[PDB]
């Protein structure tokens, strides 16, 4: 069975390098042209550079051209994009892909890489539940987690013992350069004051891990 | 040089419905069209290619076509499965290119969101900043206006949107929509009040600041 599997994505700033693999397995990529495309967050594919079997020509996308050498080594079966002079505008997780049909027949997982300028990690701030929530209803309560750089953050609630109910919302990049989301969750009005509700906010790329615990407010 | 042209960018639908997407050439092109599905956190699948052969594997309701400089995949009774959203690619030479993709969504029924308004903290006022939530909670369709009052008057500019995809149980969409003001300004007002409207009814949520 035919399988592709990259590797090497990370985090780097501008003006920095990465290397990226793709193993192929189930053909020998020496007879078949070799395909690199990425995926900007919440955007579409673009080609990013291709690679022809035998003779080794290669074709890239303008905006990369210079900056990113596809190749690939035979003897271990296996493509690479090197990738140096990034810019925040290469953020993608990228494909390898083989060619057939003047298309692309398999594709691999992905590799993320995440271009940052700046690493800060989130505020995290309560979303309190109403005073006004109807008794035997329905209650909203969340975490507003703000102006942290760059993705991702994941929330939970209670540690993940919490799941029915909870939106977490896209983050937004805000005209500061920061991105911001909210995670709500809506409960039984009668579960207030005498259930905790804690909403667990990480952020790995700053090493940070915030828990806040969620309560109606004093009055 | 070459752009495809896709269009709807996103369209709904109901089991059984007959699906057309379209992709516009800017110029002449060979008929060297392939097209694509994807689900999200997964990699593309190869649907078509040469404009309209099926690839292997491929259910026969999928299928291709090309007039003039329009190409054309066409699902023929839509099935649960084929929720996603697709992709068209032209390939030149070496250039390849693709289009922006169709959103594919489900059809269901309208659904009024509950609606909430949330204060900003105590702690986020004492850094300078203040933002204030409005969420629509598990509503249908994703259509809405979502406006800011502050002591009755219409805020323009200060506010932003976010929204998650449908809801795999139910169907519906949730959003949340972010005011944003300096602690100088929020304290300078009383009321802050989100006002949802979808098609003949609004529901304005509000509070009065420092009141409980
Ligand atoms: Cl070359
Ligand atoms: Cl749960
Ligand atoms: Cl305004
Ligand atoms: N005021
Ligand atoms: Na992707
Ligand atoms: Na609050
Ligand atoms: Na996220
Ligand atoms: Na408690
Ligand atoms: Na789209």
């Amino acid at each position: 069975e035919v399988q592709l599997v990259e590797s090497g994505g990370g985090l780097v700033q501008p003006g920095g390098s990465l290397r990226l693999s793709c193993a192929a397995s189930g053909f020998n990529l020496r007879s078949y042209y070799m395909h690199w495309v990425r995926q900007a967050p919440g955007k579409g594919l673009e080609w990013v550079a291709s690679i022809s079997p035998y003779y080794s020509y290669t074709y890239y996308a303008d905006s990369v051209k210079g900056r990113f050498t596809i190749s690939a080594d035979t003897s271990k079966n296996t493509a690479y994009l090197q990738m140096n002079s990034l810019r925040a505008e290469d953020t993608a997780v990228y494909y390898c892909a083989r060619h057939g049909y003047g298309a692309m027949d398999y594709w691999g997982q992905g590799t993320l890489v995440t271009v940052f300028n700046q690493i800060k990690g989130p505020s995290v701030f309560p979303l309190a539940p109403s005073s006004k929530s109807t008794s035997g209803g329905t209650a909203a309560l969340g975490c507003l987690v703000k102006d942290y750089f760059p993705e991702p953050v994941t929330v939970s609630w209670n540690s993940g013992a919490l799941t029915s109910g909870v939106h977490t919302f896209p983050a937004v990049l805000q005209s500061s350069g920061l991105y911001s989301l909210s995670s709500v969750v809506t409960v039984p009005s009668s579960s207030l004051g005498t259930q905790t509700y804690i909403c667990n906010v990480n952020h790995k790329p700053s090493n940070t891990k915030v828990d806040k615990k969620v309560e109606p407010k004093s009055c | 040089d070459i752009q495809m042209t896709q269009s709807p960018s996103s369209l709904s639908a109901s089991v059984g419905d007959r699906v057309t997407i379209t992709c516009r050439a800017s110029q002449s092109v060979s008929s060297a069209v392939a097209w694509y599905q994807q689900k999200p956190g997964k990699a593309p699948k190869l649907l078509i290619y040469s404009a309209s052969s099926l690839y292997s594997g491929v259910p026969s309701r999928f299928s291709g076509s090309r007039s003039g400089t329009d190409f054309t995949l066409t699902i023929s009774s839509l099935q649960p499965e084929d929720f996603a959203t697709y992709y068209c690619q032209q390939s030149s030479y070496s250039l390849i290119t693709f289009g922006q993709g169709t959103k594919v969504e489900i059809k269901r029924t309208v659904a009024a969101p509950s609606v909430f308004i949330f204060p900003p903290s105590d702690e986020q006022l004492k850094s300078g900043t203040a933002s204030v939530v409005c969420l629509l909670n598990n509503f249908y369709p994703r259509e809405a206006k979502v406006s800011w009052y502050v002591d009755n008057a219409l805020q323009s500019g200060n506010s932003q949107e976010s929204v998650t995809e449908q809801d795999s149980k139910d169907s519906t969409y949730s959003l949340s929509s972010t005011l944003t003001l300096s602690k100088a300004d929020y304290e300078k007002h009383k009321v802050y009040a989100c006002e949802v409207t979808q098609g003949t009814t609004s529901v304005t949520k509000s509070f009065n600041r420092g009141e409980c």
